[PDB]
């Protein structure tokens, strides 16, 4: 309220030597765990680490074609296996009647 | 019925990789998210013969062996940087490049790191994302009115 | 069977989204009013397996998570300043920084 | 301060609303497609015994 | 040389980004078609056993 | 079969172009902005016999 407009704190980020090998929890929380690294403090720009972007919110990275179509793909394979299992079934009952 | 066995197997393989799917598309517009991908190897394969080098007037020979089965050797998490959108509230950061967001439920003996960044005061003074967690950082000291990033 | 539930909770999730837009949307021009907004969250990951430390004569691995589902972490209203507008009526008052009635 | 005569109007913006039903309304579809494959597998699986 | 007192535009001509969105859109519909109709023999194919 | 990966191919890759389109139409007016393209080129082709 008076003129003045001091900093008032300051944002630590940190860096890991393997993403995605450090494991996930629930919420948007990431861990470290081995065959990940150790966390590293430093600054917000200067280690090799990117800066901050005020005022706005980062979206996540899911494109939803590939998605789709992978929809696709499980379901064709999964109706291929399912086929395997029903033919292996028929020649048992066969080999059971077989002898009457 | 070894067929039986490998068919079952390739079944649970794919239902698998529809559950992790499933996440995927599921959490979609979620902040920070980085979606995952599963992966398949072959099962150990039954060798009924050798292969055979040629011999007495006769040529080689192929090694006979079966096959048998199919299963999820790992899944991958994958961070290419998403997509920005602008919000109104100044306080929500969101990162450019690389690196994490540090978070602890007590005095920092247990950090979290996160990408997401929906930071927002309390009716105290505590700097807090969604659902507890206080972020990690540094305050200033009035004595010098300057920050101390080295501690 | 895990992909249905989880598909189920991403649409409720986004049901609850709706809500709050529609109501956004349905009171533009009362006095007065600031908007809301939806926040999700992951669901916690079930993790069949754990990450390990080379050994020998291997590398490491990776932790071999699923993940399942996405719920609604918190709404959030937002009080940025509106827009004005004169009246002819004397007795009405609009604040103009902070503070309420 | 106060600013007399005048009446202050909500802060919504529009353009901003009508994107967002856009969104909701294209995830809601895509999930909506998981649960419908989700339940073919199964049709696929209860029909695998006859 | 620099020129004083004014601003360089953009060089994005529009005309030959909007005839694009059309390319792209109608070359994405047709390898559509084909997905779609490779599935559809791959049905014929699991019901040929039925 | 492999008529569905050559065509799930094709789809990934428009889109892709679409992407960048999509950015070059969206900032617009910014100054010193140089717009970008799209560039596609064959996989590698099978051969079942030879010449």
């Amino acid at each position: 309220t008076n003129g003045k407009t001091f900093a008032v704190a300051k944002i630590a980020m940190a860096s890991v030597a393997n993403n995605s090998g450090l494991e996930e929890i629930g919420g948007n929380l990431f861990k470290v765990t081995a065959n990940s690294g150790n966390i590293v403090v430093g600054e917000a720009g200067t280690g090799g680490r990117g800066e901050m972007k005020t005022s706005a919110l980062e979206m996540s990275n899911v494109d939803l074609s590939r998605s789709l179509t992978e929809l696709i793909i499980i379901q064709r394979g999964y109706q291929a296996n399912s086929k395997t299992i029903s033919t292996s079934d028929q020649m048992l009952q066969t080999l059971i009647q077989l002898k009457q | 019925m070894r067929s039986l066995w490998s068919g079952v197997s390739g079944l649970q393989a794919h239902q698998v990789a529809m559950d992790v799917e499933g996440n995927n598309i599921s959490n979609v517009n979620t902040t920070g998210f980085k979606y995952s991908r599963a992966d398949f190897g072959t099962m150990f394969s039954q060798t009924v013969k050798i292969a055979t080098a040629p011999t007495d007037g006769r040529g080689g020979s192929n090694p006979l062996q079966i096959g048998l089965g199919v299963s999820v050797s790992s899944t991958t998490r994958i961070h290419s940087q998403g997509s920005v959108q602008t919000t109104d509230k100044n306080t929500d950061v969101a990162i450019n490049g690389d690196g994490f967001f540090m978070v602890s439920d007590d005095g920092g003996l247990t950090n979290y790191l996160t990408r997401s960044g929906d930071f927002k005061l309390d009716a105290y003074g505590n700097f807090v994302n969604n659902a507890g967690f206080v972020v990690q950082g540094w305050n200033i000291n009035w004595d010098d009115q300057t920050i101390d990033s080295s501690r």
